[PDB]
Parts: structure tokens; C-alpha cells; sequence
């Protein structure tokens, strides 16, 4: 009765993991600039 | 600052993601490569972390934690260590929520104290039952949990012999278990189902001379050869310091050999005067002494280790002999039958010593069809005297398999709403992470993690029976009582407590300074 | 599944494809050229091939340990052990990935198939036992099955009578050290001689007679090299060389007293383990006793089993211990170096087979043929059941595996049928070396067994389906059970690998 | 020198793995449930995310010639289907993989394997012809079946969840063309911003230009003129002429003659009686004020592609050589006004004289969807236009490949011999195409496909695979149907291209220059 499985490639997140980490660095940048209590940046 | 928190958590998440598939009897095995190229295939998380390249100190702390956990039960090591790693993800959110790390560590400690009384509620008492039910419970307790690998198909042959091995070493007065008295052997060849159990000590080394008879016949004694252990080296006496022998005549130089020729005679005569037959020692033999040793029908073995002589001294029930002057009839051993068997084809032989009466030395013959299985067999063969040691110390017996972790989680979750305060999101975060053990069982068995919690909640809550759990064997019932999945109370209690005590440290890590090795 | 197991499947198949040409009696031998010492070896058996080849895949090194198991137990035809496990890895590339089935379920499908395979091997076994008249005569044809898998098969009918008479002289001896195999350069394989006795590659002394009848042979472990070694840390303290010259000369007479104790035995032949000085060697000439020396370890052991004697260190008592006697010890020169030929042994305790060949690579490789063939003869005496080989056994098991697949049904039948399809690829690979049609030969053999004929089989000589009983193809149950049970469990461990951990090199 | 040559040993294995390695990227793009891919370009640091391999495999550098012909034949698929055409490379990769396993087992000569695919392709054409259904006899059901044909072909992009909002776009637009197969008539404009469902179908033309200075933003009952004449640059000549003058008096007369040149040019334009003027090039300031004095609209900077689309949609004609005012035609629209779509306001036309063409307004969330919706609408009405020509259709969605497997299996019995192995291999590889499709949605490709295989042999043609619920559903109930002309070119070209790749016994790599 077990069956189920349906896995095949074992790293579906590998492509979508580091991209979120790269997006989190961008997301963490606006967290410090958000709201009137936020901070500014220099480019 | 707080950026180091994710550095330690992601390091543990990478380790937990590797061993995630290693949980449960349906799990898979990791290959362990040594720097010299030796291959080790095992499911034990302690052995995987033993030989590996590890950077963070947390991975080294898991080895120290596994040392105390492997000495308790000895099975399902993957289903224990990883449970503490899941608390780091729940604590990571609490850091985002602003909870102090000490408040997180103290929260996991208070929530683990209530799990003691909830686990001992329905636990069965095996002390009231006789020794017949004690053997029947222990026989079918390991069969599900014990084998994670290889022989776990045919393990029924190993489980039947594992139960009969403890009965000889354990007296009926109270219950006592000593795992150092029973050794563990192994062989490469044949099949895995050919393992046999003989009562006595079995030496893997064989005789040192080709013409030595393999099998010995019974005699006027116990039918044994009256085996004796000789620690003194076999050789003519040699002064440990220098010796200068002045030779003034041909006779003085010729009588030097007459000495050792008489020493070889007196050494063998003392064996015949006492009536002994097979005598083994730690050191080797001479060229001329092997002739008179064979003609007198005195089988012997050389280069015997000191660890093997311990189980031999128990089977013989004699005394260690430091010098040849201590040989006596009363110091001889008592054995029943001793046989020697050649194994694969041309492979060497082994001395199997049998004891008619019940003794404390039981050696289980081990056979396997691959060398990688033998290295795997080191962990797989004997977990028994560690498991039964928890049953004999505490008669309380519970049922594992992922069922109790969900029951105790809902009990703490109900107690979390009573305290309110900061203990609400704390205790609930601890109980919510305890479902990873049955959830991982749903990964190998292919069950819905959402339906996993809903199935146990609709049963273990309304019905007082907590035995409802994940079935990975593909049967028609989720009850662990009918499927015979048994874990020791005091053994599993230590697995839960030691897992929570690990969080008293890692959660408080802030700064790390590593000096040059 | 993808990055977890990648080289574990194709890499193991590529190793089996190299030895694919070595499988079967019509196969060919592979040359092993070592990068060091500039040596080479030609061997069919995968025990030496897989050991000396560099293996980057850890799963390929595991195939060496399972090969060593069949090397000691069987030793012949061990190539199909790793090849059968390679086909299970090919089917696992689909059912696990394509069909999306958990590897443990695929393993469980092979676990239930392994239990059904053991039932097909026991029920199909033929019992040859009891009377040894027709049994020993059948051992001639039974041996020819696994006797020669090499290109040397021209020696089959010649060595068939020698291997049969070898166990006849042993009279039930199961020890492989009781047989003596001699490797001699030059000549032909048909020139191999078999006599009752032992032939040593050493020689006699200078004045020792070439023919001695009714000689009594006695060996020993002593050391005649010179003087007396005594104990450790000795020295000679004398006033001058007058006493020193006597001490060295007297011990030559003291050793003569030990030789005088040898003369009390009345032996016509003496054998020493270590070298012998010229003076005690000449004393053997005065007594008319042959001398043999330069035996490291097994030199005196191989002759003790043939003569049935015992090592006597003390030489004290000419009563107890053992005295061996051979009818004719005459030295017989064979080939280049002179050999010592013994005949008329006291008993049948041992036997000796002499082999001759032109190529040195043929002597070392054919030694494993007779060494493994005698092991088969000892197993046919112990195990009374035998089966039929030649590609038929794989199709018989496929009938039982397909039968069990109907009872289990479900999605595990894909793994059960894949095990049967893996058993169908072995005779395809077996017949691939002969170069005949696979679809023609397999379809005739597979369909004939479903019709109730179990006596058919693959014939690679004539390229058709013939009776295995008429061609003399017979395999013992001990050989068939050891190969199938080990190969089924060999790939069981390889399918449990969910990750690859590569340690840092030293 | 430096010529690396591989014999039949290396070239046979290297050519098969080349199409399988790169082919793994287009296997997950099959069907509406297929996924997309990402490509990192070293130049300009751009990327293209789409399920169509025509713009994917073309920009992927590859040293394996086996997939080089697969990219060139994608243009044929780009000229026929255009959406979900990656199955041509997937099926070809399966034929190369099955033949690689066929030569390792059957060990027959590769030319015999090709002869099996030749007889197997004949049985596939018979199953598609007998199952072809022509609904064009009933005009009521024909216009309704165009929606069912649309729902199959219009699901490609990530936005396919909006197909219900986009189905009305292609339904009414194909009825406005009335036999126009060219994309130059179809007006496709991209707009950044707004909701994903804000795309609507308007009758008219949408211009991204504006009015220069005094031109009223709302003009009613205007005559639209299109001219290729030069205005902005004026005097530019290009004669063999040179300029020589005695004094600055006649120097200004040349500029006065420039005014007389434009005054006489606008006089011929004023004789047209137009309220709207359009030029291919820019308009100079002096004629720009003359357009406002006479009440004439001004439109400039119409490129070569846009100058045609003005007259094609409105039914007008590009007019040059103003000396013939009454010999040409003038475009007319009911309402000419400036609207605002997104940030950039656009010029809207209403009540075109000729309804031969239509304008599709496209508004989307991100710039990635701009080129993504362009690829989905690259072939949209043209696919429906090919159904207007060839009206025979057959149920698609993975079932048609299973129907052909029954015809190949039936033909394999009449053939038999040793050539049936290659015929059966084509049937086994064809049944793996819907198997990969089921793998893209994460559903069961084992039990469902096994039931669909037995269902075709039981005589049920309408049986198919349901993408949403992951079960067995009829394609007539779901509305999944494809034309006979499109699927015939997909199966045939995939087999013809696979015959060439199996013939490579050698790979020669010349030294780069």
C-alpha cells in the first residue's frame, strides 16, 4: 500500500534556494530603509 | 552579532538534510570514505560523524552526545540526534520574534519535564510477567527497530539467537546484564542466515602446526581437554639482562643445549603430570619443541591476545598462570567439547569450545557474504545487551515508532495555553518540532505530513491509547501494540532528555574564536 | 536519485562491459598491464582483474569484495556475479527515477524475488548421490562444464581423466593441500602426466645414486647450516686458539652424533628444512642417504602429506613417530632442470598432478582451473544436488519470478519483473561473446521452458538449442546457490546509497 | 592539423548523449503544466524565461552537432505551431535513446533500425487521418470549436491561468481577420503596468506617438493620409550641385525658395482635403505649423514596420507623389482621440473603414511577460488561421500519441520479422512522450499511463489524461483538440530528423581559426 514516492530529482530547491538568499540580501536592504524609523543608503 | 545565529543553524540544517533520509527502517545508507580509501557503509549517525570532515564545533558536539545515547538503547540513532536539530529552526523564528536565547533554552527544559509523567502513564510492567513473556516481548521488540540495513530482511534468524544468548549470561535472581562478556565475531563467505550460537568461547585463530588433529575425542574427564591458560612465554629461561657464560671445556658448551632440551621435556611433562591436553600461550614456539608437543598429543595455539583469554578463563573457570611452576591439577579448566572447522574453502580454522553446563561465555558465530557487510555488521549484529539492559533496570515499557512524540507534544501544547505569558509561543514551538520523527517516517513511507498529524490527533487525543503512529511497513493498521513496535521507557527517556540538554548550549552561542590548530 | 546516484549505475556497467568479453566458455582473456614493475598477467577471472584496476567509483570497489567471496567459494565463472548486479543497477535507473518509486521498495521487490529464487533452485535440483560407480563416471562430464572457460579448452578431454583420477587417489580428502600441481615450461597441454607419488624440482647430492629402491624418507625442521646456534647472547672465552680450534671442530663431530642417531633409524633418505654444510652433507654419502634442503616453509609440508611421515626434531627414539617409505625415489630429469620423482607411496594420503605448457601465462592461469575443479568435486560429494547450466537456469528462475509477480501484483511487480528481465540479460550477455543471434536463441529457450521442457539450453558451439544432459553441462547446487544468493544481495547494498561522501586525500 | 576525429566507436556514443544532455531542459517545458528555464547571457547580462525552445536552444552554445539540426527545424515548428514545440526535440531524443538501447541489445545494423521507423511512420499517418474530425460543415459549432482549439494552443506562458480572460481575445480577433494569415496585419502593442487581466480587444488602431504642439487631441471625421515624403530635413538635395553666389542677397533667396518649396508642397497637401497627415520621417517646424493652420493632424517617426500597419489595419494606402491628388485613396476613422494606457498616453483610433485587421491591447505586470506574451501570441491567430484552411482536427493533449501507438502495434504484427523491433521501439518511445508530460505536473506517470494504454486498446478513442485533476477524462469534455495539419508535421519531422542522427559514424572537429 505504500507506493507514493514521486521524487526523481532530489534537489528541486537547489536552483530556487541560492536565488532566495540572493534576494534576501536585497530584501534585507529595504528592511533597514522601511518606515520613518528606517535608514538611508549611499551609492 | 545576530548574523552568527544563522551560520550555526544552516550548518546543522545541512547535516540534518543529509541524515533526513537515514531515519526509519526504510532509510538509506551513506558511504564513508577514509583518507586511505577504506569504505564504510552504515546507517548509524554516530559512525557517519565519527569519520568525516567537520568544521563547526556543533557537529563535534553531536559525537559527544551520541556517546551517551549509543550506550542506552543502541538502535534508531538517526531518529534521535536529528530531533534536536529541528529545534534550531523554531528558535530561529523566536530570534526574529525577539525572544532572548536563555528564555528559549529554559523554555525547552520546562517543556521536557512534563514529558516524563506523560510517557509513564500507559507504560506496561514486565516485572510482573514471568521469564517466558519477558523473552517473547524482547524477541519481537527489536525485529522492527533493530535492523536498518542488509540482514534486516533475514534478521529473524539473528533475533532468535540474540534472545537465547542473554538467558545464559543473566541469572534468574533479579536481572543482570553485562555486555562485555559476550564477544562479537564475523566471517566473509557463505550466507547471512547460516549464523549459529554455541555456548562457550570461540577463538578465531587456529593451531600453529599442520599435523595437529582438528577434533579431540572425549576422555575420562568432563570430556574436555582440560584447557589451561599459560601467560609465561614458552622458551628456555632467558635472563632479561646480559649473561656471559664461560666455556672452559667442550662439555660445558655441549651441556648448554642439554639444559634447554631438559627444559622442553620438563615443560611438556608438567602438562602430562597434571593431565592437561590443549595449552595455549601468548608467545610463539620453538622448532625442536614442536615435535615433542605433537607426539604427546598436546594441541597448542600461539600469539593469543589478552582479550581472548578473558572469555577463555570464564569458560575454563580456572586461574591465570604467571609461571610454569604454578601448573597443577586443581588449576586446570573444565570444558565439554572442542571442535575445529575450516570455513570458506582454504580459509583458516577456528576453535569452538562448547560448555555443557550454563556459563557466562556465549559466542555467536557470524557469517556474511560481503566484506562491506562485515564492517556494517559491527553496528548491526549486537544491539541486544544494550537494549535489554534498559528493560532489566526499569520494568516500564512503552511503544515507540513516532507515536509517543505526538502524544506528549499535544499534552505540552495544552499546558502551554495555561501558563500564557512568553511560554505560549515557546512551549508550542518545542512541541511542534517534535513531530519531525513521525513526519520523516512519512517521507520514506510516502504519507502526507498534514494527514499524519490529523490521523494521530483524531485517535491519540479522544482515545487514551497513544500507540497510534506512522506505519512504514505497509500494513492495514497504525496501532503499534498489534504491530509489536517496542522501545524501552528509561532508554527512550534518556534519548528525549539528552536531546533537550543539547539546546542548553548551542542556543546561547554568540561569538566564536578559533585559534590555530 | 539524480546527483545522489550518478556514477554508481553507468560506472558499474562500464566496468562490467570490460569483462563482458570474458564471460562464457567462448569468451576471451583480458591482458592486465601494470603501470609499475612493467609486469603483466593474463587472467579470465575477475578476482585479479577487478583487484589491479584503479576504481574511482566506491561502488566498484564493493564489487571486488563480493568477487573475492565467489573467488574462494567457486572461483570459476565469477564474471557473471558482478555483471548480474550491474543489470540490476540499469533497471534501477528507470523504476526509481522514471517510475518514481522509493529505492527501498525496489530493494523490497528484489528481497521477495530473492526468496522466490531460492525456491526455484531447490526444486529444480537433480540428486546425484549414493553409488559412486555411475557418480564418478558422471564427474567426468560434470567437471567439463566449469573445467575450461579459457581458450585452452583443447586440454578438456586430456585433463578430464587426470582430474577424475585425482580425487580417486584422495579417497574422500576435502583438503586442497593434499593435491600437488606442478607447473613446467615447454611442451604441450596434452603432455601432462599423472603418476602416484610426488615430483620435486630439487636434486640429490653429487655422489648420491640415481636409483634407490625401498627407501625410507624422513624429514625434520632442524638447521644443519653450521656449528650450533645455541641460545642468544653467547661467546667463547678461551686462553688461546688451541681450545678454540677444538670447540669448532668438536661440534662437527657432535652433529655427526646426531647423524649417528639418524643412522639408527635406517632411513635411506633425509630431508632438511634449511641449508646443510658440506661436512654433514658428506656424512650422508658415507651412510648412503639422500639429502634435500632449501625448503622455506611449505617445502617440507607438501612432502609430509605425500609420504605420510612426521617431522622428527629430536631423533631420539627409533620406535615412535612415523617412518615413510617409497618404492622408487629415482631422480627423473624432465625438461631442463632435473626433478626428483617419487613413486610407490605407502598410502594414498596425497596425490600429484604434473602440468606442462609452452607459455608461462598458461601455467599460472590453468592452475586455478584444476584448483577450482577439485573444489567442485568435493562439493558434489558433500552436496548431493546438482542443476543444469548453459543459460537454462536463468530462464527457469524467470518462470518462478514471473509467477510470483502475479500474486504480488501492485506496483512492486515492476521491480519483480525487472528482476526477471535482469535474469534475461545474463544469457544475452552470455551469448554476446559467441556472436550469435540473441533474439533467436533466447526466444527458443524461454518459450520451451514455459512449455514444460527444462532440459533445453543455449549451445554456443553449434549456435542452436540443444539438450544440456547430452552435451554434458551440469552444475552443482552448491555452485548455483552461492552465485545467485550473493549476486542478489550484492546489488542490495549498492541500491541503499542515497549520498556520496568523498574524503580529502592524504 | 589539430583535427580530432572520432570513429564509429566514439562518435556513436557522443552523438546520442549530446541530444540527451541538452534535451533534458526541454522535457520539463511540455504542455500547459510544463515549467520554464533560465539562461545567463554573458553579453548585456540579459535573460529569457520561456517554455518554447526556439528562443532557448538557439542562444545555448553547444559543441554537439546532433542538436544543431534540431534548432534549424524549430523554425518550421515556429512557422506552424509555435507553442509547445519542444516535443520535437524530446521525441527525437527518445528515439535516439531507444535506438541506443536497441543497438546494445538487438545489435542489428543501424540502417535496419531506420527502415523500421520508415514503416512505423506510415501507421502513424493512418491513425491521425481516420480520427480526423471536420466540424466546418456547421458554422455554429465551428466558431465554438475555435475556442476549444484555442484553449489547447493558448496555454504556454505562466499567464495561462488568465486564458479564460484571454480566450475571448483570440475568439473575436480571428473572426475580424476573415482569412488574414499575416502578422503584419495583426497589431500587437506592449504596455507596462496594470493588472494581468486588463488586456482587452478594441476595434481600431492604437498609436504610441503624440501630437507635436497645437494639434487638437480629439479630431472627429478625419481623412488619414500616409506619406513617405521628406519633411524634417528639407533641402537635403543629393544632386551633383554646388553653391556659388555673388552676394548674400541671393543667399537668402535660396531660403526663400525653401519656403516656396514647402508652400507649394503644402498647397498640394491642402488639395487632398485631409484632417490628418502621417509621415514616415520627422516633420520640420515650418510644415508642422502649416498643419495646424489648415487644421491637419501631424504624425511623424513611423518606421518601415509601422508605416505599413497603419494602412493595413485602417484599409488605407501609402501615398507618394502628391501631384496626383485624386488618383489615390484616403483612410477614414470615426473617432481619433488621445487616450492614456499605463504611464505613456497613446493615440486611439475608432471606426476604421476596413475591419480586415484588429488591434490587441496587451497590459501586464512585468517586462518578463512582455516578451513572454509575445511568444504566446507569436502564433495565435495564425494557428487559428491554419485551422480555417485545414479544418480536419483530432483530439490532442497526449491521447493522440496513444492512439497512434495502437496503429503501430497493429502494423507491427503484419510486419513481424526482425524489423518489428525498430517498429515497436517507435511505439514505446511515442508512449513516453505523454509520460514525460505527466512528470511535469508531478502526478502519477505509472498507473495513469498504464490505464490509458489499455483504454486505447479497448476501443475508446476519446480517453485522455486530465491535467488539472490528474485523472482519466475525455478530451471532448475538457475541450482539448488539435488540427490534423499541425500534429502531422510534428510527428513526421521528428522521425525524419532522427533518421539522420543515427547515421553519424564520424565526428570531425577542425582547428578553430
Amino acid at each position: 500500500p505504500s507506493n507514493a514516492t514521486f521524487k526523481n530529482k532530489e534537489k528541486p530547491q537547489e536552483v530556487r534556494k541560492a536565488n532566495i538568499i540572493a534576494a534576501r540580501s536585497v530584501a534585507d536592504a529595504i528592511r533597514t530603509s522601511l518606515g520613518p524609523k528606517g535608514m538611508d543608503k549611499m551609492i | 552579532g545576530l548574523e552568527a545565529k544563522k551560520s550555526h543553524i544552516l550548518a546543522a540544517r545541512s547535516v540534518a538534510s543529509i541524515i533526513k533520509t537515514s531515519l526509519g527502517p526504510r532509510g538509506l545508507d551513506k558511504i564513508l570514505i577514509s583518507p586511505d580509501g577504506e569504505i564504510t557503509i552504515t546507517n548509524d549517525g554516530a559512525t557517519i560523524l565519527s569519520q568525516m570532515e567537520l568544521d563547526n564545533e556543533i557537529a563535534k558536539l553531536l559525537v559527544q552526545l551520541s556517546k551517551s545515547q549509543d550506550d542506552e538503547i543502541g538502535d534508531g540513532t538517526t531518529g534521535v540526534v536529528v530531533l534536536a536539530s529541528a529545534l534550531l529552526d523554531q528558535a530561529l523564528e523566536l530570534i526574529q520574534k525577539g525572544i532572548h536565547p536563555i528564555k528559549i533554552a529554559n523554555g525547552f527544559d520546562e517543556a521536557a519535564k512534563l514529558a516524563i509523567s506523560k510517557l509513564e502513564e500507559t507504560c506496561d510492567d514486565i516485572s510482573a510477567s514471568n521469564d517466558e513473556l519477558f523473552r517473547d516481548f524482547l524477541l519481537r521488540a527489536a525485529k522492527t527497530s533493530l535492523g536498518s540495513k542488509i540482514v534486516s530482511k533475514d534478521h529473524d534468524r539473528f533475533a532468535e539467537m540474540a534472545v537465547e544468548a542473554v538467558i545464559n549470561v543473566m541469572d534468574k535472581d533479579r536481572k543482570d546484564v553485562d555486555f562485555d562478556l559476550i564477544k562479537m565475531q564475523g566471517r566473509v563467505g557463505g550466507s547471512i542466515s547460516d549464523s549459529k550460537l554455541i555456548n562457550g568461547v570461540i577463538l578465531d585463530k587456529d593451531f600453529s602446526h599442520p599435523q595437529m588433529p582438528k577434533c579431540v575425542l572425549p576422555k575420562e574427564g568432563s570430556d574436555g581437554v582440560k584447557l589451561a591458560i599459560l601467560t609465561c612465554p614458552f622458551e628456555p629461561p632467558k635472563p632479561k639482562t646480559k649473561h656471559k657464560l664461560d666455556i672452559s671445556s667442550v662439555e660445558e658448551y655441549q651441556k648448554l643445549q642439554t639444559y634447554e632440551q631438559d627444559k622442553f621435556k620438563e615443560m611438556i611433562d608438567d602438562v602430562k603430570k597434571a593431565g592437561a591436553d590443549v595449552v595455549i600461550c601468548q608467545w610463539g614456539f620453538d622448532d625442536e619443541a614442536n615435535h615433542l608437543l605433537l607426539q604427546n598429543d598436546l594441541p597448542a595455539v600461539r600469539w593469543v591476545g589478552g582479550q581472548e583469554l578473558e572469555h577463555i578463563a570464564i569458560s575454563t573457570n580456572g586461574r591465570i598462570v604467571p609461571r610454569f611452576q604454578d601448573l597443577s591439577k586443581d588449576k586446570l579448566g573444565t570444558c565439554s567439547r572442542i571442535y575445529e572447522q575450516e570455513f570458506g574453502t582454504t580459509k583458516d580454522r577456528m576453535l569452538i569450545i562448547e560448555q555443557s553446563k550454563e556459563t557466562k561465555t556465549v559466542t555467536c558465530f557470524v557469517r556474511g557474504s560481503n566484506k562491506m557487510i562485515v564492517d556494517e555488521a559491527e553496528r548491526a549484529l549486537h544491539d541486544s545487551l544494550c537494549v535489554v539492559r534498559n528493560l532489566v533496570k526499569d520494568s516500564r515499557v512503552v511503544y515507540g515508532g513516532g507515536a509517543a512524540e505526538v502524544t506528549m507534544s499535544l499534552a505540552v501544547s495544552e499546558e502551554a495555553d495555561k501558563q500564557r505569558g512568553i511560554d505560549q509561543y515557546a512551549f508550542r514551538g518545542f512541541a511542534q518540532a517534535l513531530d519531525t520523527i513521525p513526519m520523516t517516517l512519512a517521507e520514506n513511507s510516502g504519507l502526507d505530513p498534514i494527514g499524519t498529524l490529523s490521523t494521530l490527533k483524531s485517535k491519540q487525543l479522544k482515545e487514551k491509547i497513544s500507540n497510534i503512529g506512522v506505519d512504514c511497513l505497509g500494513y492495514g493498521s497504525n496501532d503499534m501494540k498489534e504491530l509489536f513496535v517496542v522501545d524501552p521507557f528509561i532508554g527512550k527517556k534518556q534519548q528525549i532528555l539528552l536531546a533537550t540538554q543539547l539546546c542548553r548550549m548551542i542556543l546561547k552561542i554568540d561569538n566564536v574564536i578559533i585559534s590555530g590548530k | 536519485a539524480e546527483n545522489a546516484r550518478l556514477s554508481a549505475f553507468v560506472g558499474a556497467i562500464a566496468v562490467g562491459d570490460l569483462v563482458k568479453s570474458t564471460l562464457g566458455p567462448k569468451g576471451m582473456d583480458k591482458l592486465l598491464q601494470s603501470a609499475s614493475s612493467n609486469t603483466c598477467m593474463v587472467t579470465n577471472d575477475g578476482a585479479t582483474i577487478l583487484k589491479s584496476i584503479p576504481l574511482d567509483n566506491p561502488a566498484a570497489k564493493v564489487l571486488v569484495n563480493i568477487s573475492k567471496v565467489q573467488d574462494d567459494e567457486v572461483g570459476d565463472g565469477t564474471t557473471s556475479v558482478t555483471v548480474l548486479s550491474a543489470e540490476l543497477l540499469r533497471e534501477a535507473e528507470k523504476l526509481i527515477d522514471q517510475s518514481k518509486i522509493h529505492p527501498q521498495t525496489i530493494i523490497e521487490g528484489y528481497r521477495l524475488a530473492s526468496a522466490a529464487a531460492l525456491d526455484a533452485l531447490t526444486k529444480a535440483a537433480v540428486d546425484n548421490s549414493h553409488d559412486k560407480t555411475m557418480f564418478r563416471e558422471d564427474l567426468i562430464h560434470i567437471a567439463k562444464t566449469t573445467l575450461s572457460s579459457k581458450i585452452l579448452s583443447q586440454d578438456k578431454d586430456h585433463f578430464a581423466e587426470l582430474a577424475t583420477n585425482a580425487i580417486l587417489r584422495l579417497k574422500g580428502s576435502t583438503n586442497l593441500e593434499h593435491i600437488q600441481i606442478i607447473k613446467i615450461l615447454g611442451g604441450k597441454l596434452s603432455d601432462s602426466f599423472l603418476d602416484e607419488g610426488f615430483i620435486l624440482a630439487k636434486k640429490f647430492g653429487n655422489n648420491q645414486p640415481k636409483r634407490i629402491e625401498n627407501a625410507k624418507i624422513l624429514i625434520a625442521n632442524t638447521t644443519l647450516d653450521t656449528d650450533k646456534v645455541k641460545i642468544f647472547g653467547t661467546k667463547f672465552k678461551v686462553d688461546s686458539t688451541a681450545k678454540l680450534a677444538q670447540l669448532e671442530k668438536a661440534e662437527r663431530e657432535k652433529m655427526k652424533n646426531k647423524i649417528a642417531k639418524i643412522s639408527k633409524f635406517g632411513i635411506n633418505t633425509f630431508i632438511n628444512r634449511q641449508l646443510i654444510y658440506d661436512y654433514p652433507e658428506q656424512l650422508f654419502t658415507d651412510l648412503g642417504i639422500n639429502s634435500i634442503e632449501h625448503a622455506d616453509f611449505e617445502g617440507v609440508e607438501r612432502l609430509a602429506l605425500v609420504t605420510g611421515g612426521e617431522v622428527v626434531s629430536t631423533f631420539d627414539e627409533p620406535s615412535k613417530c612415523k617412518l615413510g617409505e617409497c618404492d622408487v625415489i629415482e631422480e627423473i630429469m624432465l625438461g631442463e632442470q632435473p626433478f626428483l620423482k617419487f613413486s610407490g607411496c605407502k598410502a594414498g594420503e596425497a596425490c600429484t598432478i604434473v602440468l606442462r605448457g609452452a607459455t608461462d601465462q598458461t601455467l599460472d592461469e590453468a592452475e586455478r582451473s584444476l584448483h577450482d575443479a577439485l573444489s567442485v568435486l568435493s562439493q558434489t560429494t558433500k552436496e548431493t544436488r546438482t542443476v543444469l547450466g548453459g543459460g537454462c537456469a536463468e530462464m527457469v528462475m524467470s518462470k518462478a519470478v514471473d509467477t510470483e509477480a502475479q500474486n504480488i501484483d501492485g506496483k512492486k511487480s515492476l521491480a519483480v519483473e525487472a528482476f526477471a528481465r535482469a535474469l534475461r540479460q545474463l544469457p544475452t550477455i552470455l551469448a554476446d561473446n559467441a556472436g550469435f543471434d540473441s533474439s533467436e536463441l533466447v526466444s527458443k529457450l524461454r518459450s520451451s521452458i514455459y512449455n514444460g521442457i527444462s532440459t533445453s539450453g543455449l549451445d554456443l558451439n553449434n549456435g542452436t538449442i540443444a539438450d544440456m544432459r547430452q552435451l554434458g553441462i551440469v552444475e552443482s547446487y552448491k555452485l548455483k546457490r552461492a552465485v545467485v544468493s550473493s549476486a542478489s544481495e550484492a546489488a542490495e547494498v549498492l541500491l541503499r546509497v542515497d549520498n556520496i561522501i568523498r574524503a580529502r586525500p592524504r
